[PDB]
């Protein structure tokens, strides 16, 4: 088929070129119709629903089947509604759209901007045989096997000060990985510090985002040994937010 | 430590300009800052290839 | 507009420069003073290229080249018809793609997140002022740099690449063609995985990750993780990169023979190279 | 009192009347910068 | 015809002035490209013919 | 200064993890250990490997083929293990010449790179199926299956199906380290500048665009493991704050953005596109199109 | 039209201030390259040839 | 016009003051580099 | 009426007629360009 | 009535009085420019 | 009687008499362009 | 039909003239490219034939 | 009915767009008479 | 931190500073020796 064409200088690879282009469309438009199935309709400033919502349709709704027999409809009314904050103290800083909003109180308890978290559902993330999947070490028998073991040492903030000493670590038990350090306080309250925001030296283990004051406002667990994803997300905004407040 | 703020009410017009000035200033170091860093890349590399031995520059035009 | 979930993450706070002068947002794009810098550097190379394209002569895509100063020019600043051109164009990118990175950091920075895109765009702006800066100064002139074409480019890198026999022999080469091989296969074998677990056999509830762990040890008998791939992708595509920069960065300037007759110190080891026998005798 | 900076209109008027001053002096300053260039090389 | 004002009814003004003057600035920096590329019609190129600049 | 999570700071470890059962004969799974070395970055387990029919099958017959090459290496050397040692690289098993056609060819001239590649094509298939039924039996969506489909398409069209369209078995590249990227630049060579190719430039862009966005997607993991950012599955059935604050990050950044589970899609469909169209273009290659440079003139994109 | 200035009722006049700094500049930059580009406009060429010290 | 100063009453002055002066040197800079293109005004 | 973007009726009538006075202003000085540029090199 | 910008009528006028006297300056000193390139090189 | 948009019929119909309109006046200016580029250059 | 109004309890407007102003900028755009890359359409080529421009 | 329609609004709908189909192939029946006595093909 | 930083700093500033004045046949003072002593 080598100078073969089907009208003028079109040939095999013209075709499979041009077709190529159709497909490449198609896929660019079922890839981005796929994606706009979380935080859609577009909404205004005021929280009302915006004029213009874009040239890409939201898809037909998807179903999710769990393990527990509950159906999640990732683009339904319910599904924006489970995970809308309300009651935010926050301030609009112009008329005009496009400025930014302004905390009214502490940002940090208010739970605001890089302290945001989201309303997550009140139950702990739980394994294939329905297992909670972070449990702490003393009801495991998991040991340390590298590293340094931070049970035991001072807590020191970033403000330079010793807030308590780690007593346990909370592991995530498929994994098998280290996701927080349970800290007991100078007062003997039991906080989470998340694994991935504190550094662990020869002798201390450094927490640079908060200082001495804001460790003893972390958000708590209910149950001293299990947290839920709500928890998960609460302790780490408040400890993601200290970079900026 | 750079930028900061003029206090207008109970502030002298010498004041404000030095802080004008200063304001000025620190703008110019910031936009020195990719000015210095583009002729420092060029001129080390330049520097580097006299360093090289002697066919680094004569080595056949790509075009 | 703004996403459902947007409204409690526009606060102020996080610019490196400016303070709230540019602290807001024109549609979904946060603007800040990088990103002014980037508009500007931007519009500017595109208006720029265009009007080489009418100094060309032609308005087709595929044929617009803006070509590199002579190799006799230098490192002078040329005469914009004899190659200036492209060393304004050159400068309005690497402006563009710095304020990119800073306007990330900013954006990072606002959000609470780390600055592991920066870097890792960092690292796609390292390779590209060595291709363009690096080399043609270490060999002594801007004309050793690519032109600004769809095409001519890809000639460009034809000829250096044949400057020096087979460029396949060279070995930084061979490593990252192996990275960026592997990174390729990673990142098909990772959304296969999640969207396998995510999608599953019609009539099955969402499989777990311990599912994704059982499949993949079942297959291979290893599993690295989700935070593992996440990490081993990010790293082979970063390795990847600088092994590309690094092997066109020896490539010219302290090598400059073929690099298939560097492979052969090997074979002329003195203790074996008599030997008769074999391929090379 | 349309202000979005916090300024009254009298700091305004002050602010833009020493920044102007310092605008003529960089002025004067850069024209004899260009005379000098201009006796040195003329570009016309 | 003169209900053509509910045109705003359906599309915000701010949107439809920023994409009209994008649009706008790229049309006639395209046609005056296309004018500059052709020398019959680049009137730097006329103006050096007529006045013997080179 | 803070901690950028490429590695562990402390491991844990128990017994290891020995798989869900679900539709799975756990009689052909192997014993399992730990490899603490591997636990900085990943997982320290050696987990459980399932064995069966289509593994041992793809096992055997990739050995055999891989011990064909080897013992074809060796008559080159003649066997001397100094010589083997010395031109390992530079040792080929090469295809029958062109006289031969796709007939079976004598040992000493193409037979054993025939046998080598019936032996290598019989475990690719197999391992095919390896990876379909190992989905299967998990309940899961058989996308690594589709997804290894495209690289076989490749493979295939490279030493199977451009050899069939071209007649002989001589096209198809040899066994060989330093043989076959020779065999890469020849056939670039001879049909002119491949670079001209456009389904070559649609492969090029798409690993590229692979190694982009794993570049992307694995730093905006690790930016959000903060939150659990890396639980991508409960993120996708229970939206955190990890998920919101990519999102944003990439709409603020460049006006459009993903979700937890879209870019995942985004992700296979670059990844497969590479070998997708590789296929193609090199199917063209000498079939349809036996001159690029002159191709690519023809059609307006290089100079006349 | 004298109802112009109710196009500040329309737009924030920071964010249409920063884009016309922008754009003017950006304007009279592509202007002056443009005529930097051309050896018969090109003011320093020009320069050069009446003056003849390069 | 004398109305100018109300200019500040919509940029914050000393964020423009910066600002200004990033956008002056570096204008400065590119003038020199355009100068650098004709070998009778390269001063080097 | 219906009304997508929250205007009323008058509103979207004012700005119309804004509107269309710029919009006759720009086309009014795009002919006058277009006659001159006729006059002086006609195309046609 | 509408106002997106949440300024007054009275505002928006004053601010385009002296949007328009800036803007007078800076055509005037391009029409003094074009003028004085057009007698040193013209153009057309 | 269905509605996607959730528009009533007479929204509906005055929408489509707005649009008939636009589309006859481009058009109509689409064919007096025809016949001009016809009479010009005709292409038959 | 007079029925044919009822296409807009279908389709939402907003979607529709976007994509209809999109979709009718890029058909001028490509005729008038046909036009003009075919030398006997190309009004600027006829143009410098008849006035003698180059 | 995986719509959500009902029979008669799925007949409406169907007899609109029917006579949207007749109206293109009548002037597609016309613009093909034009070009075969113009240039035919046949 | 400051320590290495300068250490680093101080010896790479003196490896190249030796490797310039190196590649510079006059000042090298290995090929001063050779052509002084005959070598
Ligand atoms: C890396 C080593 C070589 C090189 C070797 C090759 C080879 C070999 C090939 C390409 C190909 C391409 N290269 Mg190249 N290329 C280099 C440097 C560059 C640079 C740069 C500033 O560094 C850019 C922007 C490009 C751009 C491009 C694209 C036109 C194309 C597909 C890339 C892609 O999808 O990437 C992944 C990125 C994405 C998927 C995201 C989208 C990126 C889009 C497609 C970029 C479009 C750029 C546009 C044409 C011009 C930009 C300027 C305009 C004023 C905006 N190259 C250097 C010199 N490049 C291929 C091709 O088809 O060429 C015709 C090809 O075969
Ligand atoms: C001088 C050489 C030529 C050239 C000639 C060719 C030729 C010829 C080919 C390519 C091909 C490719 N080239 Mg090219 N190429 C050149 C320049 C470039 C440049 C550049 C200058 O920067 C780049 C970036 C590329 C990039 C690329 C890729 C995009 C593309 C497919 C890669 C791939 O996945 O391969 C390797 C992946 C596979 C082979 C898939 C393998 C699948 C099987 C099932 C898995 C292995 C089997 C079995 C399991 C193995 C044993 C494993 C055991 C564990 C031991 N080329 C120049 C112009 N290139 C290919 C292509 O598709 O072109 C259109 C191709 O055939
Ligand atoms: C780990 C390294 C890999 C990587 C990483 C990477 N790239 C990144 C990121 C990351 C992590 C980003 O965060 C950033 C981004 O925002 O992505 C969406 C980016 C990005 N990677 C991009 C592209 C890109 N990356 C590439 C490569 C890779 N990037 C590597 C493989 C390539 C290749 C191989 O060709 C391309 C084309 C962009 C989509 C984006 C950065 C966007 C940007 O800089 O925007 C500002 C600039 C403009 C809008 C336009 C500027 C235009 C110029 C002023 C004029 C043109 C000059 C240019 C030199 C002409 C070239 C002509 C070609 C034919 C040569
Ligand atoms: C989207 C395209 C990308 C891709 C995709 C891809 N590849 C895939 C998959 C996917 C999605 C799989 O599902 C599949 C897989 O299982 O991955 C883990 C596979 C895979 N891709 C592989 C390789 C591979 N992919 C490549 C490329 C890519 N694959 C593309 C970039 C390449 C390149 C760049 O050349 C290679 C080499 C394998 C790891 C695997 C398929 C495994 C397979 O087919 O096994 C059967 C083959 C053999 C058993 C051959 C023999 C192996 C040994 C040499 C045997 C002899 C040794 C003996 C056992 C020991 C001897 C000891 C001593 C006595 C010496
Ligand atoms: C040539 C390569 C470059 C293409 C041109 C630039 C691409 C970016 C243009 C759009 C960027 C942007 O401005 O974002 C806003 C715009 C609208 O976004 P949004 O309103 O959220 O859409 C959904 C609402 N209905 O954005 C959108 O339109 C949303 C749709 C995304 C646009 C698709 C662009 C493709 C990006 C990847 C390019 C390579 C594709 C390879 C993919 C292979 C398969 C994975
Ligand atoms: C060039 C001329 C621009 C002059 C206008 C100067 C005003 C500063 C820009 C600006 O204000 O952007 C805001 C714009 C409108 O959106 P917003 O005001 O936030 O809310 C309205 C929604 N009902 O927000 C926007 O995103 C504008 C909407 C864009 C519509 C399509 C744009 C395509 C071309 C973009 C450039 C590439
Ligand atoms: C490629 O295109 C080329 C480059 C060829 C041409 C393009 C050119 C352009 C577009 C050039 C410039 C455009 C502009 C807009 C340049 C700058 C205009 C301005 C507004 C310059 C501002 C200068 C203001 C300066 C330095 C600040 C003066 C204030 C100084 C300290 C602080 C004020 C304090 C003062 C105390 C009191 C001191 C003064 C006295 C008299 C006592
Ligand atoms: C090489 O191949 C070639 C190019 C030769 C093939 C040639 C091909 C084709 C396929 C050519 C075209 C086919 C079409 C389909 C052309 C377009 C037909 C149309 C559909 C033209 C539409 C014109 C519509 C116009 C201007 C819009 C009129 C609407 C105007 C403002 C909007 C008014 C409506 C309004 C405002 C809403 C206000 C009312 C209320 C109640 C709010
Ligand atoms: C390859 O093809 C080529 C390029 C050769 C030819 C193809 C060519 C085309 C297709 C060219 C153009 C097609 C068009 C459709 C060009 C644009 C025509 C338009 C529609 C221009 C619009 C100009 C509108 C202008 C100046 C108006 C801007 C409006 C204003 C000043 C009025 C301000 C309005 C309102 C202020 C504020 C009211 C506020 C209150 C509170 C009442
Ligand atoms: C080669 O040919 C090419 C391709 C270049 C042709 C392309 C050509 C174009 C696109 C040329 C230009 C099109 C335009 C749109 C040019 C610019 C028109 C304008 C509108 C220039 C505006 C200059 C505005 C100026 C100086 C005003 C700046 C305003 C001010 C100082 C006053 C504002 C300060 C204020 C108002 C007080 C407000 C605050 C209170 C509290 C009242
Ligand atoms: C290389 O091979 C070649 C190209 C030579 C030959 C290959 C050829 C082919 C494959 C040719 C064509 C195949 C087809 C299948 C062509 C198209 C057949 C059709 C199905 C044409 C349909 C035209 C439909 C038209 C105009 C209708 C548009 C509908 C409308 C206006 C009606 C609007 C509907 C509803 C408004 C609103 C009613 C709402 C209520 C509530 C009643
Ligand atoms: C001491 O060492 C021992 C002896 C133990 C082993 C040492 C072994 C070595 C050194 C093994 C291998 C070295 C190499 C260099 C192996 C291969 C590397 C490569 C690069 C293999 C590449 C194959 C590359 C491509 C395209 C092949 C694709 C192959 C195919 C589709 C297979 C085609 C299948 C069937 C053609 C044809 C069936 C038709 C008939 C008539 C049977
Ligand atoms: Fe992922």
């Amino acid at each position: 088929m080598v100078g073969v064409n089907f009208f003028g200088d079109f040939d095999l690879a013209s075709l499979a070129i041009w077709s190529f282009w159709a497909f490449l469309a198609y896929l660019i438009y079922y890839l981005q119709t796929e994606n706009m199935r979380e935080g859609y309709p577009l909404e205004n400033d005021d929280g009302k629903l915006s004029p213009n919502q874009g040239p890409f349709p939201v898809p037909s709704p998807k179903t999710f089947d769990l393990a527990d027999g509950r159906k999640i409809v990732v683009p339904s009314v319910e599904n924006e509604e489970a995970h809308r904050r309300t009651d935010l103290a926050l301030e609009r800083t112009s008329v005009n759209e496009g400025y930014p909003f302004r905390p009214t109180g502490n940002p940090m308890l208010d739970g605001v901007g890089p302290a945001s978290w989201v309303p997550r559902r009140d139950e702990p993330e739980v394994d294939a045989h329905g297992h909670n999947k972070i449990q702490p070490m003393r009801k495991t028998e998991m040991k340390v096997s590298a590293g340094r073991d931070p049970r035991g040492m001072p807590v020191q903030a970033g403000d330079t000060e010793v807030v308590g000493k780690i007593v346990d670590m909370w592991v995530d038990i498929p994994e098998q990985l280290v996701r927080y350090l349970e800290v007991e306080l100078n007062s003997g309250k039991k906080k989470l510090l998340p694994m991935t925001m504190l550094k662990i030296w020869s002798d201390r283990v450094r927490v640079n985002a908060i200082t001495s004051d804001l460790f003893d406002t972390i958000p708590d667990i209910k149950s001293p040994d299990v947290v839920t994803k709500l928890e998960e997300d609460k302790i780490s905004a408040y400890v993601a937010g200290g970079y900026m407040y | 430590m750079f930028d900061k703020p003029f206090d207008y009410e109970n502030g002298s017009k010498f004041e404000m300009g030095i802080w004008i000035g200063r304001q000025m200033a620190y703008g110019a170091f910031l936009g020195s800052i990719p000015f210095l860093l583009g002729l420092g890349l060029v001129l080390g590399s330049y520097g580097l290839g006299l360093m090289l031995p002697e066919r680094a520059h004569q080595a056949p035009s790509p075009y | 507009a703004l996403l459902s979930f947007e409204r409690k993450y526009r606060v102020p706070g996080g610019t490196l420069i400016g303070g709230s002068l540019f602290d807001f947002w024109v549609g979904p794009f946060y603007v800040g003073f990088f990103g002014v810098t980037t508009i500007f550097f931007a519009t500017l190379g595109f208006l720029l290229i265009l009007w080489g394209a009418a100094m060309q002569g032609t308005w087709n895509p595929q044929l617009i080249s803006i070509f590199p100063p002579p190799v006799e020019n230098g490192l002078n600043v040329a005469a914009l018809d004899k190659g200036g051109l492209w060393q304004v164009i050159t400068v309005c990118a690497t402006g563009a793609f710095c304020s990119w990175a800073l306007r990330e950091v900013e954006i990072c920075r606002k959000l609470g997140i780390g600055f592991h895109i920066p870097v890792a765009f960092s690292m796609a702006i390292f390779a590209y002022l060595t291709l363009v800066v690096i080399r043609p100064m270490m060999m002594g002139s801007w004309g050793y740099a690519f032109p600004y074409g769809i095409w001519t480019h890809l000639d460009w890198v034809s000829n250096t690449g044949y400057t020096y026999g087979n460029f396949h022999y060279n070995p930084f080469h061979m490593l990252g063609i192996s990275l960026f091989f592997t990174t390729a296969w990673a990142l098909a074998m990772h959304g296969a995985l999640v969207l396998s677990a995510a999608n599953p056999v019609k009539g099955k509830t969402m499989r777990t990750p311990d599912h994704e762990d059982t499949y993949f040890r079942d297959l291979m008998g290893y599993s690295v993780g989700t935070l593992g791939i996440h990490r081993l992708g990010l790293l082979l595509a970063l390795n990847a990169v600088f092994w590309s920069a690094c092997c066109m960065l020896v490539s010219g300037t302290i090598y400059f023979d073929l690099w298939s007759d560097w492979w052969y110190w090997w074979v002329n080891m003195p203790f074996w190279a008599d030997m008769a026998g074999g391929i090379n005798g | 009192d349309l202000s979005f900076t916090g300024l009254t209109d009298e700091q305004a008027q002050e602010l833009h009347a020493v920044y102007m001053s310092g605008l003529s002096a960089f002025i004067a300053v850069a024209v004899l910068a260009h005379l000098a260039v201009m006796i040195w090389r003329p570009w016309f | 015809m003169s209900k053509f004002y509910k045109i705003w009814l359906v599309f915000d003004p701010r949107r439809v002035f920023v994409a009209q003057g994008v649009f706008l600035f790229l049309l006639a920096v395209l046609i005056h490209l296309i004018l500059l590329s052709t020398p019959a019609f680049n009137w730097l190129t006329v103006a050096t013919a007529k006045h013997g600049y080179v | 200064a803070e901690y950028q999570n490429f590695f562990n700071q402390v491991q844990v470890a128990g017994a290891p993890e020995m798989g869900l059962k679900e539709d799975v004969d756990t009689f052909e799974r192997t014993p399992a250990g730990m490899f603490n070395i591997l636990g900085w970055m990943g997982n320290a387990q050696i987990g459980p490997i399932y064995l069966g029919i289509a593994g041992t099958v793809s096992l055997a017959f990739g050995a055999a083929w891989f011990f064909t090459i080897g013992v074809w290496y060796w008559y080159q050397a003649g066997f001397d293990p100094f010589i083997f040692m010395r031109d390992l690289f530079f040792f080929s098993l090469e295809p029958p010449p062109a006289e031969y056609g796709l007939a079976i060819a004598p040992l000493k001239q193409g037979g054993v790179w025939q046998i080598a590649s019936l032996f290598m094509a019989i475990s690719v298939i197999a391992w095919w199926v390896r990876v379909y039924t190992r989905a299967d039996q998990l309940g899961m969506g058989k996308h690594m299956a589709w997804a290894f489909l495209s690289a076989i398409w490749l493979w295939s069209v490279l030493g199977f199906w451009r050899p069939i369209l071209m007649g002989s078995w001589s096209v198809a590249p040899p066994y060989g380290i330093f043989s076959h990227l020779d065999w890469t630049n020849q056939f670039s060579l001879d049909h002119g500048n491949l670079f001209y190719n456009p389904f070559h430039g649609l492969s090029i862009a798409a690993l590229y665009g692979s190694a982009l966005l794993f570049a992307m997607h694995g730093a905006t993991i690790l930016a959000v493991t903060r939150f659990g950012g890396e639980r991508e599955l409960e993120q996708i059935v229970d939206r955190g704050t990890a998920s919101e604050r990519a999102a944003l990050f990439w709409r603020w950044t460049m006006g459009f953005n993903a979700t937890m589970e879209g870019i995942h899609r985004w992700a296979i469909w670059m990844a497969v596109m590479v070998t997708l169209t590789g296929g193609i273009g090199i199917l063209l290659s000498g079939t349809v199109v036996d001159n690029w440079y002159v191709w690519a003139q023809v059609h307006g994109y290089a100079p006349v």
